[PDB]
Protein backbone atom coordinates (compact mmCIF):
# COMPACT_ATOMS: atom_id res chain seq x y z
CA UNK A 1 0.00 0.00 0.00
CA UNK A 2 2.98 2.33 0.68
CA UNK A 3 6.56 2.82 -0.59
CA UNK A 4 8.94 3.67 2.25
CA UNK A 5 12.02 5.42 0.94
CA UNK A 6 15.37 5.98 2.75
CA UNK A 7 16.03 9.37 4.44
CA UNK A 8 17.32 12.61 2.89
CA UNK A 9 21.13 13.08 2.85
CA UNK A 10 23.96 15.34 1.69
CA UNK A 11 26.34 13.68 -0.71
CA UNK A 12 29.74 14.95 -1.78
CA UNK A 13 30.35 15.68 -5.51
CA UNK A 14 31.94 12.67 -7.26
CA UNK A 15 30.35 10.32 -4.67
CA UNK A 16 27.52 7.73 -5.20
CA UNK A 17 24.04 7.43 -3.51
CA UNK A 18 21.90 4.40 -2.95
CA UNK A 19 18.21 5.18 -2.37
CA UNK A 20 16.08 2.32 -0.90
CA UNK A 21 12.38 1.68 -1.74
CA UNK A 22 10.66 -0.61 0.83
CA UNK A 23 7.06 -1.74 0.24
CA UNK A 24 4.90 -1.68 3.46
CA UNK A 25 1.44 -3.30 3.72
CA UNK A 26 2.08 -5.10 0.43
CA UNK A 27 4.89 -6.80 -1.56
CA UNK A 28 6.38 -6.25 -5.06
CA UNK A 29 4.56 -9.36 -6.45
CA UNK A 30 4.80 -8.96 -10.26
CA UNK A 31 4.45 -5.17 -10.54
CA UNK A 32 7.07 -2.80 -11.98
CA UNK A 33 9.17 -0.41 -9.81
CA UNK A 34 10.29 2.97 -11.24
CA UNK A 35 12.73 5.65 -10.19
CA UNK A 36 11.64 9.24 -11.05
CA UNK A 37 13.52 12.36 -10.03
CA UNK A 38 12.52 16.01 -9.56
CA UNK A 39 15.09 18.80 -9.21
CA UNK A 40 13.71 21.71 -7.09
CA UNK A 41 11.19 23.77 -9.09
CA UNK A 42 11.59 21.43 -12.11
CA UNK A 43 9.68 18.65 -13.87
CA UNK A 44 9.55 14.89 -13.32
CA UNK A 45 12.26 12.81 -14.99
CA UNK A 46 12.10 9.02 -15.46
CA UNK A 47 15.39 7.35 -14.55
CA UNK A 48 14.81 3.62 -14.77
CA UNK A 49 12.49 0.71 -14.05
CA UNK A 50 12.61 -2.95 -12.93
CA UNK A 51 10.16 -5.87 -12.70
CA UNK A 52 11.50 -7.40 -9.43
CA UNK A 53 9.75 -10.75 -10.14
CA UNK A 54 11.93 -11.06 -13.31
CA UNK A 55 15.08 -9.09 -12.42
CA UNK A 56 14.57 -7.35 -15.81
CA UNK A 57 15.65 -3.65 -15.74
CA UNK A 58 15.98 -0.57 -17.91
CA UNK A 59 17.36 2.93 -17.48
CA UNK A 60 17.10 6.31 -19.35
CA UNK A 61 19.91 6.98 -21.93
CA UNK A 62 21.03 10.00 -19.77
CA UNK A 63 21.58 7.68 -16.76
CA UNK A 64 22.44 4.26 -18.33
CA UNK A 65 26.18 4.39 -17.41
CA UNK A 66 25.67 5.95 -13.89
CA UNK A 67 22.49 4.23 -12.61
CA UNK A 68 22.37 0.73 -11.13
CA UNK A 69 18.75 -0.42 -10.59
CA UNK A 70 18.31 -3.52 -8.38
CA UNK A 71 15.66 -5.30 -6.29
CA UNK A 72 15.46 -7.89 -3.48
CA UNK A 73 12.56 -10.38 -4.00
CA UNK A 74 11.94 -11.43 -0.37
CA UNK A 75 12.49 -8.78 1.43
CA UNK A 76 10.53 -6.39 -0.89
CA UNK A 77 13.14 -3.62 -1.22
CA UNK A 78 14.25 -1.92 -4.49
CA UNK A 79 17.44 0.11 -4.94
CA UNK A 80 18.64 2.89 -7.16
CA UNK A 81 22.27 3.79 -7.05
CA UNK A 82 23.52 6.83 -8.92
CA UNK A 83 27.31 7.44 -9.30
CA UNK A 84 29.57 10.47 -10.15
CA UNK A 85 27.16 12.78 -8.31
CA UNK A 86 27.13 16.47 -9.31
CA UNK A 87 25.36 19.65 -8.17
CA UNK A 88 22.75 18.99 -10.98
CA UNK A 89 21.86 15.64 -9.25
CA UNK A 90 20.32 17.54 -6.32
CA UNK A 91 16.64 16.42 -6.52
CA UNK A 92 13.81 14.58 -4.83
CA UNK A 93 14.16 10.89 -5.81
CA UNK A 94 10.78 9.12 -6.00
CA UNK A 95 10.11 5.43 -6.31
CA UNK A 96 6.75 4.30 -7.80
CA UNK A 97 4.81 1.01 -8.25
CA UNK A 98 2.93 0.04 -11.39
CA UNK A 99 -0.68 -1.09 -11.57
CA UNK A 100 -0.12 -4.06 -13.99
CA UNK A 101 0.52 -7.63 -12.82
CA UNK A 102 3.29 -8.91 -15.17
CA UNK A 103 2.43 -12.59 -14.47
CA UNK A 104 -0.47 -11.98 -17.01
CA UNK A 105 1.79 -10.15 -19.50
CA UNK A 106 1.99 -11.31 -23.14
CA UNK A 107 4.93 -9.61 -24.90
CA UNK A 108 2.93 -9.28 -28.19
CA UNK A 109 0.42 -7.08 -26.24
CA UNK A 110 1.71 -3.83 -24.53
CA UNK A 111 0.19 -3.43 -21.01
CA UNK A 112 -1.78 -0.37 -19.73
CA UNK A 113 0.78 -0.03 -16.85
CA UNK A 114 1.03 3.39 -15.10
CA UNK A 115 2.58 4.80 -11.91
CA UNK A 116 -0.20 3.87 -9.43
CA UNK A 117 1.62 4.10 -6.03
CA UNK A 118 4.35 6.61 -5.18
CA UNK A 119 6.85 7.00 -2.34
CA UNK A 120 7.10 10.40 -0.49
CA UNK A 121 10.53 11.08 -2.08
CA UNK A 122 14.02 11.46 -0.67
CA UNK A 123 15.82 14.76 -1.28
CA UNK A 124 19.42 14.05 -2.16
CA UNK A 125 21.52 17.19 -1.87
CA UNK A 126 24.81 17.07 -3.76
CA UNK A 127 27.14 19.53 -2.02
CA UNK A 128 30.70 19.77 -0.67
CA UNK A 129 29.16 21.56 2.43
CA UNK A 130 28.89 19.26 5.44
CA UNK A 131 25.78 18.20 7.43
CA UNK A 132 24.50 20.19 10.47
CA UNK A 133 21.74 19.30 12.85
CA UNK A 134 19.31 22.05 13.89
CA UNK A 135 19.20 24.15 17.08
CA UNK A 136 15.51 24.09 18.26
CA UNK A 137 14.16 27.06 20.30
CA UNK A 138 10.68 27.45 21.78
CA UNK A 139 8.36 30.27 20.55
CA UNK A 140 6.25 30.85 23.72
CA UNK A 141 2.66 32.06 23.51
CA UNK A 142 2.14 35.54 25.02
CA UNK A 143 -0.61 38.29 24.87
CA UNK A 144 1.19 39.52 21.65
CA UNK A 145 0.55 36.10 19.96
CA UNK A 146 -3.11 35.71 21.28
CA UNK A 147 -6.21 36.31 19.11
CA UNK A 148 -9.10 35.82 21.54
CA UNK A 149 -9.96 32.96 21.62
CA UNK A 150 -7.02 31.26 19.98
CA UNK A 151 -3.27 31.55 20.70
CA UNK A 152 -0.23 31.03 18.46
CA UNK A 153 2.85 29.15 19.72
CA UNK A 154 5.76 27.60 17.84
CA UNK A 155 9.32 26.31 17.40
CA UNK A 156 12.35 27.86 15.80
CA UNK A 157 14.56 25.35 13.88
CA UNK A 158 17.81 27.30 13.40
CA UNK A 159 21.01 26.64 11.35
CA UNK A 160 20.63 23.26 9.69
CA UNK A 161 22.04 21.72 6.47
CA UNK A 162 20.85 20.25 4.13
CA UNK A 163 17.07 20.29 3.64
CA UNK A 164 14.49 18.94 4.67
CA UNK A 165 13.22 19.30 8.25
CA UNK A 166 9.75 17.98 9.19
CA UNK A 167 7.80 19.19 12.23
CA UNK A 168 4.85 17.50 13.94
CA UNK A 169 3.25 18.44 17.32
CA UNK A 170 2.33 16.16 20.25
CA UNK A 171 3.72 13.08 18.39
CA UNK A 172 1.27 13.66 15.52
CA UNK A 173 -1.86 13.88 17.74
CA UNK A 174 -2.04 17.71 17.27
CA UNK A 175 -2.64 18.35 13.50
CA UNK A 176 -5.34 21.08 13.54
CA UNK A 177 -3.96 24.66 13.13
CA UNK A 178 -0.38 23.47 12.48
CA UNK A 179 1.52 25.65 10.03
CA UNK A 180 5.10 24.66 9.32
CA UNK A 181 6.63 27.43 7.20
CA UNK A 182 9.15 26.82 4.36
CA UNK A 183 12.82 27.45 5.34
CA UNK A 184 14.91 30.56 4.72
CA UNK A 185 18.47 30.12 3.41
CA UNK A 186 20.99 32.34 5.25
CA UNK A 187 24.23 33.82 3.72
CA UNK A 188 26.09 31.24 5.90
CA UNK A 189 24.61 28.48 3.63
CA UNK A 190 22.56 27.15 6.54
CA UNK A 191 18.76 27.05 6.62
CA UNK A 192 16.23 27.97 9.31
CA UNK A 193 12.44 27.44 9.42
CA UNK A 194 9.55 27.91 11.93
CA UNK A 195 6.53 25.79 12.83
CA UNK A 196 3.47 27.39 14.50
CA UNK A 197 0.31 25.99 15.99
CA UNK A 198 -2.92 27.96 16.74
CA UNK A 199 -4.46 26.45 19.94
CA UNK A 200 -7.31 27.49 22.38
CA UNK A 201 -6.03 30.26 24.74
CA UNK A 202 -7.72 28.51 27.80
CA UNK A 203 -5.53 25.35 27.46
CA UNK A 204 -2.17 27.23 27.83
CA UNK A 205 -1.78 26.41 31.55
CA UNK A 206 -3.28 22.88 31.29
CA UNK A 207 -1.96 21.46 27.96
CA UNK A 208 1.63 20.41 27.28
CA UNK A 209 2.92 21.34 23.80
CA UNK A 210 5.92 19.64 22.23
CA UNK A 211 7.14 20.15 18.67
CA UNK A 212 8.86 17.12 17.14
CA UNK A 213 11.61 18.34 14.80
CA UNK A 214 13.03 15.71 12.41
CA UNK A 215 16.35 16.35 10.56
CA UNK A 216 16.97 13.02 8.80
CA UNK A 217 20.31 14.08 7.09
CA UNK A 218 21.89 14.38 10.62
CA UNK A 219 19.71 11.55 12.16
CA UNK A 220 18.45 14.13 14.75
CA UNK A 221 15.01 14.37 16.42
CA UNK A 222 14.43 17.22 18.90
CA UNK A 223 11.23 17.03 20.98
CA UNK A 224 11.05 20.62 22.26
CA UNK A 225 8.68 21.58 25.17
CA UNK A 226 6.84 24.91 24.46
CA UNK A 227 5.71 26.33 27.84
CA UNK A 228 4.07 29.78 28.64
CA UNK B 1 10.91 15.86 -25.61
CA UNK B 2 7.10 15.79 -25.07
CA UNK B 3 5.83 19.40 -24.98
CA UNK B 4 3.17 20.72 -22.55
CA UNK B 5 2.02 24.40 -22.23
CA UNK B 6 3.86 25.77 -19.10
CA UNK B 7 0.77 27.53 -17.70
CA UNK B 8 -3.04 27.08 -18.12
CA UNK B 9 -5.79 29.27 -16.49
CA UNK B 10 -9.63 29.46 -16.15
CA UNK B 11 -12.22 30.78 -13.57
CA UNK B 12 -13.99 28.49 -10.97
CA UNK B 13 -16.53 26.04 -12.44
CA UNK B 14 -15.45 26.16 -16.14
CA UNK B 15 -13.42 23.75 -18.41
CA UNK B 16 -9.59 23.60 -18.79
CA UNK B 17 -7.65 21.48 -21.32
CA UNK B 18 -3.97 20.32 -20.93
CA UNK B 19 -2.11 19.26 -24.06
CA UNK B 20 0.73 16.71 -24.37
CA UNK B 21 2.54 17.07 -27.80
CA UNK B 22 5.05 14.49 -29.04
CA UNK B 23 6.08 12.22 -31.93
CA UNK B 24 5.21 8.72 -33.27
CA UNK B 25 8.00 7.00 -31.29
CA UNK B 26 6.69 8.38 -27.94
CA UNK B 27 2.97 9.52 -27.60
CA UNK B 28 1.97 8.22 -31.07
CA UNK B 29 2.49 4.46 -30.68
CA UNK B 30 2.01 4.23 -26.85
CA UNK B 31 -0.42 4.74 -23.87
CA UNK B 32 -0.46 8.12 -22.12
CA UNK B 33 -1.11 8.47 -18.38
CA UNK B 34 -1.77 11.71 -16.41
CA UNK B 35 -0.29 12.79 -13.06
CA UNK B 36 -1.27 15.49 -10.56
CA UNK B 37 1.20 17.10 -8.15
CA UNK B 38 -0.15 19.46 -5.45
CA UNK B 39 2.60 21.73 -3.91
CA UNK B 40 4.68 19.70 -1.47
CA UNK B 41 3.00 16.40 -2.36
CA UNK B 42 4.19 13.36 -4.30
CA UNK B 43 2.59 12.91 -7.83
CA UNK B 44 -0.79 11.12 -8.05
CA UNK B 45 -2.26 8.96 -10.89
CA UNK B 46 -5.36 10.69 -12.48
CA UNK B 47 -5.72 8.99 -15.90
CA UNK B 48 -4.28 5.69 -17.17
CA UNK B 49 -4.85 3.79 -20.50
CA UNK B 50 -5.39 7.15 -22.45
CA UNK B 51 -8.83 7.75 -20.83
CA UNK B 52 -9.50 5.32 -17.88
CA UNK B 53 -9.63 6.47 -14.20
CA UNK B 54 -8.41 4.76 -11.01
CA UNK B 55 -10.68 4.38 -7.90
CA UNK B 56 -11.28 7.64 -5.99
CA UNK B 57 -10.58 9.87 -9.02
CA UNK B 58 -13.63 12.12 -9.78
CA UNK B 59 -15.30 12.07 -13.21
CA UNK B 60 -14.44 15.86 -13.67
CA UNK B 61 -11.05 14.61 -15.03
CA UNK B 62 -10.98 12.99 -18.49
CA UNK B 63 -8.28 12.05 -21.06
CA UNK B 64 -8.02 11.79 -24.87
CA UNK B 65 -5.42 10.86 -27.55
CA UNK B 66 -5.09 11.71 -31.31
CA UNK B 67 -1.86 10.31 -32.73
CA UNK B 68 1.24 12.20 -31.50
CA UNK B 69 -0.98 14.39 -29.20
CA UNK B 70 -2.77 13.71 -25.91
CA UNK B 71 -5.13 15.96 -23.82
CA UNK B 72 -6.30 16.10 -20.16
CA UNK B 73 -9.57 17.95 -19.47
CA UNK B 74 -10.94 19.46 -16.23
CA UNK B 75 -14.68 20.36 -15.97
CA UNK B 76 -16.13 22.25 -12.99
CA UNK B 77 -12.62 23.58 -12.17
CA UNK B 78 -12.43 23.83 -8.33
CA UNK B 79 -9.97 25.64 -5.99
CA UNK B 80 -8.45 22.23 -5.06
CA UNK B 81 -7.44 21.54 -8.70
CA UNK B 82 -4.67 24.20 -8.54
CA UNK B 83 -1.65 21.94 -9.16
CA UNK B 84 1.07 20.80 -11.56
CA UNK B 85 -0.08 18.23 -14.17
CA UNK B 86 2.16 15.84 -16.13
CA UNK B 87 1.57 13.48 -19.00
CA UNK B 88 3.68 10.32 -18.91
CA UNK B 89 4.29 7.52 -21.49
CA UNK B 90 6.03 4.21 -21.61
CA UNK B 91 7.99 3.54 -24.88
CA UNK B 92 7.12 -0.21 -25.10
CA UNK B 93 9.65 -0.95 -27.93
CA UNK B 94 12.73 0.63 -26.13
CA UNK B 95 11.49 -0.05 -22.51
CA UNK B 96 11.87 3.64 -21.49
CA UNK B 97 9.60 6.12 -19.68
CA UNK B 98 9.02 9.77 -20.58
CA UNK B 99 7.22 12.66 -18.95
CA UNK B 100 6.03 15.84 -20.58
CA UNK B 101 7.22 19.23 -19.32
CA UNK B 102 4.26 19.74 -16.95
CA UNK B 103 1.49 22.37 -16.82
CA UNK B 104 0.63 24.60 -13.86
CA UNK B 105 -3.10 25.10 -13.37
CA UNK B 106 -4.03 28.55 -11.94
CA UNK B 107 -7.70 29.28 -10.98
CA UNK B 108 -8.80 32.86 -11.88
CA UNK B 109 -10.81 35.35 -9.80
CA UNK B 110 -9.52 34.30 -6.37
CA UNK B 111 -10.49 36.88 -3.69
CA UNK B 112 -7.87 39.22 -2.25
CA UNK B 113 -6.77 38.28 1.31
CA UNK B 114 -5.03 40.44 3.93
CA UNK B 115 -1.97 38.78 5.54
CA UNK B 116 -2.14 37.29 9.09
CA UNK B 117 1.06 38.33 10.95
CA UNK B 118 2.70 36.79 14.06
CA UNK B 119 5.97 38.18 15.46
CA UNK B 120 8.03 36.28 18.02
CA UNK B 121 10.82 37.79 20.15
CA UNK B 122 14.11 35.88 20.94
CA UNK B 123 13.63 32.91 23.32
CA UNK B 124 15.60 33.23 26.63
CA UNK B 125 17.32 29.91 25.71
CA UNK B 126 18.48 31.46 22.37
CA UNK B 127 19.64 34.61 24.23
CA UNK B 128 21.66 32.37 26.64
CA UNK B 129 23.66 31.08 23.61
CA UNK B 130 24.57 34.83 22.96
CA UNK B 131 22.40 35.19 19.76
CA UNK B 132 18.93 36.61 19.02
CA UNK B 133 16.38 36.02 16.21
CA UNK B 134 13.09 37.87 15.66
CA UNK B 135 10.60 35.63 13.77
CA UNK B 136 7.97 37.29 11.53
CA UNK B 137 5.53 34.76 10.13
CA UNK B 138 3.12 35.83 7.32
CA UNK B 139 0.18 33.69 6.24
CA UNK B 140 -3.25 33.64 4.38
CA UNK B 141 -2.40 36.40 1.88
CA UNK B 142 -3.56 36.71 -1.74
CA UNK B 143 -2.06 37.68 -4.24
CA UNK B 144 1.19 35.90 -3.34
CA UNK B 145 3.38 39.00 -2.98
CA UNK B 146 4.30 40.98 0.19
CA UNK B 147 7.00 43.49 1.06
CA UNK B 148 8.69 43.23 4.54
CA UNK B 149 10.51 46.11 6.26
CA UNK B 150 11.95 45.89 9.76
CA UNK B 151 12.46 48.71 12.26
CA UNK B 152 14.57 49.13 15.44
CA UNK B 153 12.27 51.32 17.63
CA UNK B 154 11.13 53.46 14.58
CA UNK B 155 14.49 53.49 12.62
CA UNK B 156 14.90 51.30 9.45
CA UNK B 157 17.03 48.13 9.84
CA UNK B 158 18.30 46.60 6.54
CA UNK B 159 21.26 44.50 7.82
CA UNK B 160 20.64 41.00 9.27
CA UNK B 161 17.23 40.54 7.59
CA UNK B 162 16.41 37.27 5.63
CA UNK B 163 12.96 37.02 3.94
CA UNK B 164 11.67 34.02 2.01
CA UNK B 165 9.94 34.08 -1.39
CA UNK B 166 6.11 33.71 -0.90
CA UNK B 167 5.02 30.04 -0.91
CA UNK B 168 1.66 28.52 -1.78
CA UNK B 169 -0.32 26.97 1.14
CA UNK B 170 -2.83 24.04 1.01
CA UNK B 171 -5.79 26.58 1.00
CA UNK B 172 -4.39 28.19 -2.27
CA UNK B 173 -3.41 31.29 -0.16
CA UNK B 174 0.26 32.31 0.34
CA UNK B 175 2.78 32.31 3.21
CA UNK B 176 6.21 33.90 3.80
CA UNK B 177 8.53 34.50 6.76
CA UNK B 178 11.13 37.12 7.62
CA UNK B 179 13.91 36.77 10.18
CA UNK B 180 15.91 39.53 11.86
CA UNK B 181 19.25 38.41 13.30
CA UNK B 182 20.50 40.49 16.23
CA UNK B 183 23.02 40.26 19.03
CA UNK B 184 21.42 40.07 22.53
CA UNK B 185 23.04 43.51 23.13
CA UNK B 186 21.29 45.22 20.13
CA UNK B 187 17.97 43.57 21.15
CA UNK B 188 18.29 45.00 24.72
CA UNK B 189 19.76 48.36 23.51
CA UNK B 190 16.49 49.23 21.70
CA UNK B 191 13.07 49.62 23.40
CA UNK B 192 11.23 47.80 20.54
CA UNK B 193 11.48 46.12 17.14
CA UNK B 194 8.88 46.06 14.38
CA UNK B 195 8.08 43.82 11.37
CA UNK B 196 6.00 45.74 8.79
CA UNK B 197 4.19 43.76 6.15
CA UNK B 198 2.83 45.63 3.12
CA UNK B 199 0.33 43.97 0.75
CA UNK B 200 -1.90 45.72 -1.85
CA UNK B 201 -0.94 49.17 -0.42
CA UNK B 202 -2.00 48.24 3.18
CA UNK B 203 0.44 47.48 6.10
CA UNK B 204 0.11 45.01 9.01
CA UNK B 205 2.68 45.86 11.72
CA UNK B 206 3.73 43.83 14.80
CA UNK B 207 6.02 44.85 17.68
CA UNK B 208 8.17 43.05 20.27
CA UNK B 209 10.09 44.62 23.19
CA UNK B 210 12.83 43.17 25.56
C1 LIG C 1 12.48 -3.44 -18.24
C2 LIG C 1 11.66 -2.35 -17.59
C3 LIG C 1 10.61 -2.92 -16.66
S1 LIG C 1 9.53 -1.59 -16.05
C4 LIG C 1 8.18 -1.56 -17.19
N1 LIG C 1 7.24 -0.64 -16.98
C5 LIG C 1 6.19 -0.54 -17.80
N2 LIG C 1 5.15 0.38 -17.64
C6 LIG C 1 5.49 1.68 -17.06
C7 LIG C 1 4.87 2.04 -15.74
C8 LIG C 1 4.48 2.79 -16.98
C9 LIG C 1 4.85 4.22 -17.04
C10 LIG C 1 3.88 5.12 -17.44
C11 LIG C 1 4.13 6.48 -17.52
C12 LIG C 1 5.38 6.95 -17.20
F1 LIG C 1 5.66 8.25 -17.28
C13 LIG C 1 6.36 6.07 -16.78
F2 LIG C 1 7.57 6.54 -16.46
C14 LIG C 1 6.10 4.72 -16.69
C15 LIG C 1 6.13 -1.43 -18.87
N3 LIG C 1 5.22 -1.62 -19.87
N4 LIG C 1 5.66 -2.62 -20.64
N5 LIG C 1 6.81 -3.05 -20.11
C16 LIG C 1 7.64 -3.98 -20.85
C17 LIG C 1 8.02 -5.25 -20.12
C18 LIG C 1 9.37 -5.64 -20.71
O1 LIG C 1 10.41 -5.84 -19.74
C19 LIG C 1 10.39 -7.18 -19.22
C20 LIG C 1 11.28 -8.14 -19.99
O2 LIG C 1 12.51 -7.50 -20.24
C21 LIG C 1 9.81 -4.53 -21.62
O3 LIG C 1 9.55 -4.92 -22.98
C22 LIG C 1 8.96 -3.34 -21.26
O4 LIG C 1 8.89 -2.41 -22.35
C23 LIG C 1 7.15 -2.33 -19.00
N6 LIG C 1 8.21 -2.45 -18.19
Amino acid sequence: VQLQESGAEVKKPGSSVRVSCKASGGTFDSYSIHWVRQAPGQGLEWMGGIIPAFGTLSSAQDFQARVTISADKSTSTAYMELSGLRSEDTAVYYCARGSFDYYFWSASHPPNDALAIWGQGTLVTVSSASTKGPSVFPLAPSSKSTSGGTAALGCLVKDYFPEPVTVSWNSGALTSGVHTFPAVLQSSGLYSLSSVVTVPSSSLGTQTYICNVNHKPSNTKVDKRVEP
Amino acid sequence: VVTQPPSVSAAPGQKVTISCSGSNSDIGNNYVSWYQQLPGTAPKLLIYDNNKRPSGIPDRFSGSKSGTSATLAITGLQAGDEADYYCGTWLYDRAVGLFGGGTKVTVLGQPKAAPSVTLFPPSSEELQANKATLVCLISDFYPGAVTVAWKADSSPVKAGVETTTPSKQSNNKYAASSYLSLTPEQWKSHRSYSCQVTHEGSTVEKTVAP
